[PDB]
């Protein structure tokens, strides 16, 4: 009929009224009912915390895959709406490990493309640590390989790199195919185009101490403007700090000194001195034994 | 106990109302729990004694399996520093 | 329309004045007075009075 806020409501007595944990089959068909009429009705928090508290609940008992699959189907759907990268790559990395063991292959390493791509979009990730490690990231597939060169990308980063990779490379880098399924090829555009720009500021850094104003916009490709504009949003997010002379084109990397910062260093110095002399005392003892033969 | 329900059958309504408020929480707790509301903790019985009273109490222990627990009044007052307090 | 209202925007609209004044100079100074005045919208003499009170 078209009554859509008439169904959630009577749904939503249901499953509370029915059933704490007797039968899961039966409750999950309810939830998804539920999830599927939220989306549409733009209430987007009834189905977070409803997804939340089943997924649990399976995982606990009895395992299967396919219940969990309909649950993020869902999610994401949702999470487009919003716009938490970090939040679709921490539930997909759960389901991530239920495929591990129950599916084959040509699923897993497209879910896997998925998770590294979803944390590409946000500004870090603390989870990404973990995935560019194993062993199955590296080999096999064109996408793995794309996936895995994107975030070295930005590790090496100059900025010069980037239309030449983003044209080359979209097997994925646009584009899903088992989470999302793409979001909008375009869209997916703007994220990629912040990150590279931040991540390219991240690593100078660390790796320059002084940079002029020129040569640094020279490598991000942009005006004067837009640099200057980066340069406040990360400062301001507190990755980075550094101090900006805008009419005599120096950017210093320099942020706050006290003596006592120094101290530790010159203790630091002694430390590995202390440390030494313990390795000599040994390796004296070694040496002495070989001389006399 | 020393008796069951059926041994003492005529009481009918007072044997209906205990059976609901101490088997039934125990059986389901889970129906309370759905509603919200807290379950039964407490039965009060008077009455004079051993008419009906002390066999209702007896009654109900037996079908549960639940272990009934006598306590003397005057076995709660003893003359020693902590000893009342102790047993309750 | 109401009068309580309008003086407390009032109020607010001269502390976030203040506030994006530091916000802009936030990444750091050596940053010319023409510039600041420009962004924030406002002309050269109220950013450099509200600047020395800040």
């Amino acid at each position: 009929e078209g009554k859509i806020d008439e169904a959630a409501d009577i749904l939503c007595e249901l499953q509370v009224e029915t059933y704490g944990s007797m039968e899961m089959s039966e409750k999950i068909q309810f939830i998804l009912e539920q999830m599927e009429l939220s989306i549409l009705k733009g209430d987007y928090s009834q189905a977070t915390v409803l997804s939340r508290k089943i997924l649990k609940k399976t995982f606990k008992n009895p395992k299967y895959e396919s219940l969990k699959l309909e649950y993020y189907n869902l999610l994401v759907k949702i999470s487009l709406h919003k716009r938490e990268y970090l939040e679709v790559a921490q539930y997909l990395q759960e389901i991530y490990q239920t495929d591990a063991i129950k599916s084959d292959e040509a699923k897993w390493k497209p879910v896997l493309s998925h998770i590294v791509y979803f944390l590409v979009l946000s500004p870090y990730g603390n989870l990404q640590n973990d995935l560019i490690h194993k062993i199955q990231n590296d080999n096999n597939l064109k996408k793995l390989e794309s996936q895995e060169s994107l975030v070295k990308l930005f590790t090496t980063n100059e900025l010069m790199r980037w239309p030449i990779v983003q044209k080359t490379y979209e097997p994925v880098l646009n584009e899903d195919d088992l989470a999302f399924g793409g979001e909008a090829n375009k869209h997916h555009w703007e994220d990629l185009q912040k990150r590279v720009i931040e991540h390219n500021l991240r690593v100078i850094s660390e790796y320059y101490s002084r940079i002029t104003l020129l040569r640094l916009n020279e490598l991000l490709d942009l005006t004067e403007s837009q640099t200057e504009t980066y340069i406040s949003d990360l400062v301001n997010q507190g990755i980075i700090y550094a101090k900006v002379n805008r009419p005599a084109k120096i950017v210093n990397f320099e942020k706050p000194k006290n003596s006592s910062q120094l101290l530790n260093e010159w203790s630091h110095n002694v430390d590995e001195l202390l440390e030494h002399i313990e390795t000599i005392g040994h390796l004296i003892t070694k040496e002495e034994i070989m001389h006399g033969l | 106990g020393e008796i069951t329900f059926d041994g003492i059958g005529g009481l009918t309504e007072q044997i209906r109302e205990l059976r609901e408020v101490i088997e039934l929480p125990l059986k389901n707790p889970e129906i309370f729990q759905r509603v919200g509301i807290k379950p039964p903790k407490g039965v009060l019985l008077y009455g004079p004694p051993g008419t009906g009273k002390t066999l209702l109490a007896k009654a109900v222990a037996a079908t549960i399996g639940a272990n009934f627990i006598f306590s003397p009044a005057s076995g709660i007052v003893d003359k020693y520093i902590g000893e009342s307090a102790r047993i309750i | 329309g109401d009068e309580l209202t309008r003086s407390h925007f009032n109020a607010l609209y001269d502390t976030l004045l203040e506030s994006n004044l530091c916000k802009i100079i936030e990444p750091f100074e050596c940053v010319e007075i023409s510039h600041i005045s420009k962004i924030i919208g406002l002309d050269t003499q109220q950013v450099e009075g509200k600047l020395s009170q800040m």
